[PDB]
């Protein structure tokens, strides 16, 4: 019989839940009611970037705080110079249904993917100076939701077939495959050491993986809807999740428990993208109500809103040096807020 | 159009009235028909003295 | 500022290429194909492919009718769940929905999928072209008997053929009665929400009717005309 | 339609002839007879002392042919002293022999009405253009054509105001006195003719931008998608440059053949046809486009099982919205030509066209920049953005 | 954590009555749309009924139209399904699925083979 | 039957620490790094790349 295994599973689970509860004695709200509040912070659209024909579905910041890449469902991948709003590259895509974009941490490669189930890697630097498709990765039985360049030769992707995988560009293999999710893995983020990454799926849960090891380390619950996006605290010990239930949450790795939840009654639309600031004090979250809100990472107060978009905000990313934040929305516009 | 027609009508009427006033000034209406002696119709209009 | 001048020239070249691509992108209409496994949408896409990768995931069928260049996307190897990726097709000319009228057992399931597609938040303004495919099998089923569609839907007998019906010559009253019953079953959900923002255009495609492209062209022409009239506040 | 200048020249010739007669004629005054003179009106010779026989009605009079045998009279005394009338300094004179305000109240009424309408339209369209340009969301090709139409309406109103001011300056008291003296007046200037040439061009541009609006709507509804980058330039050229193809020739014809006074009168109707005909063509094409668009709308309403009871109300609202956007109210009296419009019919036509065209700018601004749903949504979004500061 | 449990079921004579109680925890039960999905043996999952978040918009399948009734208890975060006049073809496993997006009418993928927000189910 | 059991067995053996310690570490990190955060403290326009 296997019913005994089924009941002991939840038994060995509830024991985990009560151990987590025992390890929890105080909330962040009580501890944080000492510091001076951040207060109202106003951000203005320093630069707007136009040229995309259709909605913008993803973006990434280059590792130089200057170059920007953005993918839109018109089939065009555009690389901007955020300082001068000059279109450096206008790479056209094979399939127009692109759902994710990435920038290599070297400035030489640019990745993309989407409903075509293929992660395409473009070589920015070439002998003739023309952008070419360096490699195409296949093996995902579902739409590609997110991809992050772990290295110049290694890339980790998360697709809608409840799996995440680690790929090698020079062979297009699947040396490591991360399974365990029970829904479409919507987003993932790498820790700032290229050692562990987290991935939020549609099963209202997040998991911590290990690129070197290959299996999930811990998993986090607490959400009641699909996790639309995920981020990572700069220290590497915490990460913030945004879900369709209009509530953001903070989790800690070593604590292995839910820390505190960001929410408000006025807002009702779900999250689309989250991103921490350089100091880890500001948490910027996108929304379907056409504006993104920045909340203090500790006291959970609406410091301000970046209300400047005419349609749903889909992508949002804080620069590597923290000098600026850029949001791309479905109105085919990118804005640089400071 | 109607703007041109209205302008033409107004200008024609004004030119006719200006000619009538030139004739009236030639007659010197203020000193002409003092004792109701054959008062000209051109003296009824309003224009310089 | 020579490097700045070179960068500006490169940006100008890229912008001109972007305008050239924008003209073509705006000059074509994008359609999304939806339907169950036994809906015949594969046969439809195959016939309109000639009328004009392993994993795949998405497909394409560029057919041209009177120089309009419709793009027709059929979803391939994707998981059963479709709540998330359907947001990509929130700005398309129309959504083509194909239903197997003969299959009574899964008819209700097709009804719920059509209802969910109609009531989706991100497809509120997207019109739907309805293709009640496999009409010949539906025709032969009722004449052959031993079907009893009334058990699945306890409303057939309390229903009469609408006066709007225009049955083809030399066809049985029972077959057109069933056809219009199914069409009105779909139209009941169609005319229950959306006000005047998106509509449903039902058609009766038999198996291989070559006029499917013409029907799609006419429906897209109606949709664009309605949109333009709405922009001018006439409609 | 004899101008003041022509009458002045004829009177100058008459005065020259009178001066010649004052000296060349033989003197019939034997001893204290009547004395020849010139009272600035007619030549008065030396008649019989104790008689009233005098000369006929002089020429140079603007009415001219009226009782040609009629004679203005003035009696000589016993000594021919030009008997005084009522103890004045002017001798007795009878003028009821050559004596030759209905068309003023109507003109003043029309002027007041269309000036008020044009001022209201000017203000409303300036506000509408500011609203359309301010919001970056409303930056489509349709809104560009709307902005061009608004600018054309504003130019038409400004040209009308300047034309009225120039008409006031043309026939002022100072100008009349200057023309009496004989020297060149404002009527001989060049800006005076350019004002009315500008007015004609502005009117033609307004009509052809209404035509462009109708053509763009018809191409959107009927044809396929064309290159907006290449079609907007063509539409702008059609709207702004085509009137130059029959306004400049009209100005050239006015300069060459029919100069008259500041190109304000249309004594020759054939030269007026140069401006009247293309505008009629635009009006007819726009009426055809209006009929086609209304047919399309009524076809849309009578389909998709939507038609239950609101076919007439919605169609009425759509027609009343479409009427001011195009030049359709003017087709009622457009085909009643200027030559055949006389009496009360001419006044009715002038009143209808002037008032409706004056208020059409305000109606267009209201219906396409204030009640428009996109503009209201933009204002609501801007207010919401300002609310949270 | 999203947890759904079902109570009831079993084996009864045809034409009888059965009561199904669904217990939901881990989310605000008063801000969601709950659906009933049944799967007959040797057959795929079939949608049965849906209940709106306000308890007004209620629909059923034509197979059990006018015979199956539903009840929702937002205060207790529980759902009760009452069935009568059991038919020989009504034997199936019933799951009290939940629509993914809160505060909305539509919900996709309720009848998925591997739907995340679905309970274990109770055999009837 | 076996994969989930083994994964949950691995999950059971954990070395989780007190929440207060991790929270205090978080506060220490934000307090230490808030000095050079351009978004938190508006950098003057002299050295701001986006004028």
């Amino acid at each position: 019989e296997l019913d005994q295994l089924r009941q002991e599973a939840e038994q060995l689970k509830n024991q985990i839940r009560d151990a987590r509860k025992a390890c929890a004695d105080a909330t962040l709200s009580q501890i944080t009611n000492n510091i001076d509040p951040v207060g109202r912070i106003q951000m203005r659209t320093r630069r707007t970037l136009r040229g995309h024909l259709a909605k913008i579905y993803a973006m990434h910041w280059g590792t130089d705080s200057r170059l920007l890449v953005s993918a839109s469902q018109d089939g065009k991948l555009i690389i901007w110079d955020s300082y001068t709003t000059n279109k450096v590259h206008a790479i056209p895509l094979r399939s127009s249904w692109v759902m994710t974009c990435a920038y290599a941490p070297s400035g030489n490669y640019v990745a993309c993917g989407g409903l075509d189930n293929i992660c395409s890697i473009y070589n920015l630097k070439t002998r003739e100076g023309n952008v070419r498709v360096s490699r195409e990765l296949a093996g995902h039985t579902g739409y590609l939701s997110c991809c992050r360049f772990l290295d110049d030769n290694q890339i980790v992707t998360s697709s809608g077939d409840t799996t995440c995988a680690l790929w090698d560009i020079e062979t297009g293999q699947q040396t490591t495959t991360f399974t365990g999710h029970t829904g479409d893995v919507m987003s993932l983020s790498l820790a700032p050491d290229t050692r562990l990454f987290v991935s939020g799926a549609c099963d209202a849960s997040a998991k911590l993986w290990d690129v070197r090891e290959g299996m999930c380390r811990q998993t986090f619950t607490g959400h009641e809807s699909d996790i639309n996006a995920i981020c990572f605290f700069p220290n590497g010990n915490a990460f913030a999740t945004g879900s369709d239930d209009a509530t953001c949450r903070l989790f800690d790795l070593r604590a292995d428990q839910e820390l505190m939840t960001y929410s408000h009654d006025n807002i009702i639309c779900g999250i689309t993208s989250v991103s921490f600031s350089k100091s880890g004090r500001l948490l910027l979250a996108g929304y379907d109500d056409f504006n993104c809100n920045v909340w203090d990472a500790l006291k959970a107060d609406r410091a301000g809103v970046l209300a400047g978009h005419d349609n749903r905000v889909s992508c949002l990313g804080v620069t590597d040096d923290g000098m600026a934040v850029a949001t791309g929305s479905w109105d085919s516009f990118l804005k640089i807020w400071n | 159009h109607a703007e041109g027609t209205f302008t033409s009508d107004v200008s024609s009427y004004l030119e006719g009235q200006a000619a009538k006033c030139f004739i009236a000034w030639l007659i010197n209406c203020p000193g002409e028909c003092v004792p109701g002696s054959a008062c000209p119709d051109v003296c009824t209009n309003t224009c310089p003295l | 500022s020579a490097e700045d001048k070179a960068a500006v020239e490169r940006s100008k070249m890229i912008e001109k290429q972007l305008q050239k691509d924008k003209q073509v992108y705006r000059a074509t209409h994008r359609l999304l194909l939806l339907g169950a496994d036994n809906s015949g949408k594969s046969t439809i896409v195959k016939q309109m492919r000639i009328y004009h990768v392993k994993t795949s995931g998405i497909f394409e069928t560029k057919f041209q009718v009177d120089k309009v260049n419709f793009h027709m996307f059929d979803v391939g190897a994707q998981r059963d769940e479709r709540r998330k990726w359907i947001q990509c097709f929130n700005d398309v000319t129309a959504i083509i929905f194909v239903v197997d009228s003969s299959d009574y057992n899964r008819l209700q399931e097709a009804l719920n999928d059509f209802k969910s597609i109609w009531n989706n938040r991100w497809l509120r303004t997207i019109s739907v072209i309805l293709f009640l495919n496999k009409q010949d099998l539906l025709a032969e089923k009722v004449l052959a008997g031993k079907s009893k569609i009334e058990d699945y839907f306890p409303e057939f007998a309390r229903y009469t053929t609408p006066e709007d019906a225009t049955p083809e010559p030399g066809e049985d009253p029972r077959v057109t009665r069933a056809k219009y019953f199914i069409r009105d079953e779909f139209l009941r959900i169609s005319t229950a929400s959306g006000d005047g923002r998106h509509y449903c255009y039902p058609h009766f495609t038999c198996s291989v009717d070559t006029e499917n492209a013409r029907r799609i062209f006419n429906d897209c022409r109606d949709i664009i005309q309605r949109m333009h009239l709405r922009q001018y506040e006439l409609l | 339609t004899v101008s003041l200048w022509e009458t002045v020249q004829k009177w100058r010739e008459y005065r020259r002839q009178c001066q010649r007669s004052l000296t060349e004629d033989p003197p019939p005054a034997t001893d204290l007879f009547c004395n020849r003179t010139f009272d600035e009106y007619a030549c008065w010779p030396d008649g019989e002392p104790g008689s009233f026989v005098n000369v006929s009605c002089p020429w140079y009079l603007p009415w001219a042919s009226s009782v040609p045998q009629g004679h203005v009279y003035r009696f000589c005394t016993a000594e021919g002293l030009w008997l005084q009338k009522d103890n004045s300094s002017l001798p007795w004179r009878d003028l009821s022999e050559c004596e030759e305000s209905s068309p003023e109240e109507q003109l003043l009424f029309l002027y007041i009405i269309y000036t008020v309408g044009y001022a209201l339209s000017f203000s409303a369209l300036v506000i509408a253009s500011a609203i359309l340009l301010g919001f970056r969301h409303l930056h489509c090709t349709r809104n560009y054509i709307h902005l061009n139409l608004f600018a054309s309406f504003i130019l038409r109103a400004l040209s009308v105001f300047i034309k009225d001011a120039a008409l006031k300056w043309m026939y002022s008291t100072a100008a009349q006195q200057h023309q009496w003296d004989g020297l060149l007046s404002y009527q001989d200037s060049l800006s005076c003719r350019l004002v009315f040439l500008l007015m004609q061009y502005c009117v033609a541009a307004n009509y052809y931008w209404l035509l462009v609006e109708g053509v763009y709507l018809y191409t959107l509804l009927a044809f396929s998608v064309l290159s907006e980058q290449w079609i907007f330039r063509l539409y702008v050229s059609i709207g702004w440059g085509v009137p130059l193809l029959f306004v400049v020739p009209w100005g050239i014809v006015k300069y060459l053949y029919e100069d008259e006074g500041c190109w304000t009168r249309n004594s020759n109707m054939n030269y007026w046809l140069i401006i009247r005909l293309p505008i009629l063509f635009a009006i007819g094409v726009n009426f055809l486009i209006f009929v086609r668009v209304i047919c399309i709308v009524v076809s849309k309403l009578k389909a998709n099982l939507m038609c239950k009871t609101d076919i007439k109300c919605r169609l009425a609202k759509s027609t009343l919205t479409l009427i001011p956007l195009l030049g359709t109210h003017e087709v009622i009296f457009a085909f009643v030509m200027d030559e055949h419009a006389r009496g009360t019919l001419r006044f009715i036509k002038l009143f209808t066209e002037l008032s409706f065209t004056s208020f059409q700018g305000l109606m267009v601004a209201i219906l396409y920049c204030f009640v428009n749903n996109e503009v209201q949504l933009e204002f609501r979004k801007s207010w919401e953005r300002w609310r949270l500061e | 954590q999203v947890q759904l449990q079902e109570s009831g079921g079993g084996l009864v004579q045809p034409g009888g009555s059965l009561r199904l109680s669904c217990a939901a925890s881990g989310f605000t039960f008063s801000n969601y749309k709950m659906n009933w999905v049944r799967q007959a043996p040797g057959k795929g999952l079939e949608w049965v009924s849906d209940i709106s978040q306000s308890g007004a918009s209620i629909s059923y399948t034509g197979s059990v139209k006018g015979r199956f009734t539903i009840s929702r208890d937002n205060a207790k975060n529980t759902l009760y399904l009452q069935m009568n006049s059991l038919k020989p073809e009504d034997t199936a496993v019933y799951y009290c699925a939940r629509c993914p997006a809160p505060f909305t009418r539509d919900c996709f993928d309720v009848t998925s083979t591997t739907y995340a927000y679905r309970g274990q189910g109770t055999q009837v | 039957a076996r994969k989930l059991v083994e994964q949950l067995k691995m999950e059971a053996n954990i070395d989780r620490i007190k929440v207060s310690k991790a929270a205090a570490d978080l506060m220490a990190y934000c307090e230490a790094h808030a000095k050079e955060d351009p978004l938190l403290t508006p950098v003057p326009a002299s050295e701001n790349p986006f004028r």
